[PDB]
């Protein structure tokens, strides 16, 4: 049946242009009234309508982003392209392209969506993280601050995977510096503080950076 | 511009519950309203189109109704896979607006967060920056407020936070907030305070530490 | 602007 898939650069520089391509099958932009639209979603935010193009090259853009967007279609390749100019960190989001049925009611929706492509806007270069302790002093909490790395993702385990219960590895936040920062914590018996050892194992594959940080009071 | 308002923005429920959710439009959109369910990490999935038509392949428990400016999505009996975010979209006027979404999560008894504060490490201070973090562990509901204070001065614009997905086993959330200061500002002050507000707390709780002490 | 359909 119908399927769509977004492709393009996962990383883009502030000020630069973002070019995304929607390749589809199971239908064709020739068949009357058919549309292919673009919708974005900032991490944890709501869906935002961007633009849509139809079989007859008819076109519509979101008013607010109109002077920054350009949408085209190539019938020879069953692809729809979206070009967004002068991007900034706020454009960081997941971009989805979707299909809209043509006049056979059923036109009132976007029935099939692509998996979506994650795009991150940062002026940053690949960089390994610095790993700092979140020291503890009934239940006690302790952890590791995995700071200033790029790009996602990074992995964190405790005691080489032997420690899993009570672990909370938080979603990373993209700082204004363009570098990520994330924390991983684990809750344990205060009585265990003096005998058991706690070490977070950090791995940032992108930079081939591995760090083992032993944490204590 | 045409605004689409979804209510409630967040809602807690249990498996087997009957819930009804609404989407309001600032202007008449006839029957051009669609409903989507979105599970984390996955793209939105069409449930209802043309305001009341159940999309093929979509389970019978889902139903929609409305016209003009008022619309509703009802789930006769929610299932575990329904704990997600729902969005409505109107396709009558350009641009094709989406609502702000309704988050449906798993209900459990109110649980106050266990709070901990972490001073910056001496190792990090050499870098010229001091990160002090506050942890709110295993709480419910999700809404929580963290306020940072340094020598009783309310901090604003210099903190960031992130929250975990609701726990599969205990249905709680945890939150981490990081206050970032220059080393100079950190050595210049004494008390670092993390104040937490949450329904499970009769009164806000404050965890703190004195930089030298 | 009104939608196409």
């Amino acid at each position: 049946r119908i399927t769509l898939k977004e492709s393009g650069p996962p990383l883009v520089k502030p000020t630069q242009t973002l070019t995304l391509t929607c390749s589809f099958s199971g239908f064709s932009l020739s068949d009357f009234g058919v549309g292919v639209g673009w919708i974005r979603q900032p991490p944890g935010k709501a869906l935002e309508w961007l633009a849509i193009i139809y079989s007859d090259d008819d076109k519509r853009y979101s008013p607010s982003l109109n002077t920054r967007l350009t949408i085209t279609k190539d019938t020879s390749k069953n692809q729809v392209v979206l070009v967004m100019t002068r991007v900034s960190p706020v454009d960081t989001a997941t971009y989805f392209c979707a299909h809209r049925r043509g006049p056979t009611g059923p036109v009132n929706a976007m029935d099939v969506w692509g998996q979506g492509i994650t795009v991150t806007i940062s002026s940053t270069s690949t960089k390994g993280p610095s790993v700092f302790p979140l020291a503890p002093s009934g239940t006690a909490a302790l952890g590791c601050l995995v700071k200033d790395y790029f790009p996602e993702p990074v992995t964190v385990s405790w005691n080489s995977g032997a420690l899993t219960s009570g672990v909370h590895t938080f979603p990373a936040v993209l700082q204004s510096s363009g570098l990520y920062s994330l924390s991983s914590v684990v809750t344990v018996p205060s009585s265990s503080l003096g005998t058991q050892t706690y070490t977070c194992n950090v791995n940032h594959k992108p930079s081939n950076t591995k760090v083992d940080k032993r944490v204590e009071p | 511009a045409l605004q689409l308002t979804q209510s409630p923005s967040s809602l807690s429920a249990s498996v087997g519950d009957r819930i009804t959710i609404t989407c309001r439009a600032s202007q008449g959109v006839t029957s051009a309203l669609a409903w989507y369910r979105q599970k984390p990490g996955s793209p939105p999935q069409l449930l209802i189109y043309d305001a009341s038509s159940l999309e093929s392949g979509v389970p019978s428990r889902f139903s929609g109704s409305g016209s003009g400016t008022e619309f509703t999505l009802t789930i006769s009996t929610l299932r575990p896979e329904d704990f997600a975010t729902y969005y409505c979209q109107q396709l009558h006027f350009y641009p094709h607006t989406f609502g702000g979404g309704t988050r449906v999560d798993v209900r459990r008894t109110v649980a106050a967060p266990s709070v901990f504060i972490f001073p910056p490490s001496d190792e990090q201070l050499k870098s010229g920056t001091a990160s002090v973090v506050c942890l709110l562990n295993n709480f419910y509901p999700r809404e929580a407020k963290v306020q940072w204070k340094v020598d009783n001065a309310l901090q604003s614009g210099n903190s960031q936070e992130s929250v975990t997905e609701q726990d599969s086993k205990d249905s709680t959330y945890s939150l981490s907030s990081t206050l970032t200061l220059s080393k100079a500002d950190y050595e210049k002050h004494k008390v670092y305070e993390c104040e937490v507000t949450h329904q499970g707390l009769s009164s806000p709780v404050t965890k703190s530490f004195n930089r030298g002490e | 602007a009104l939608d196409k359909w």
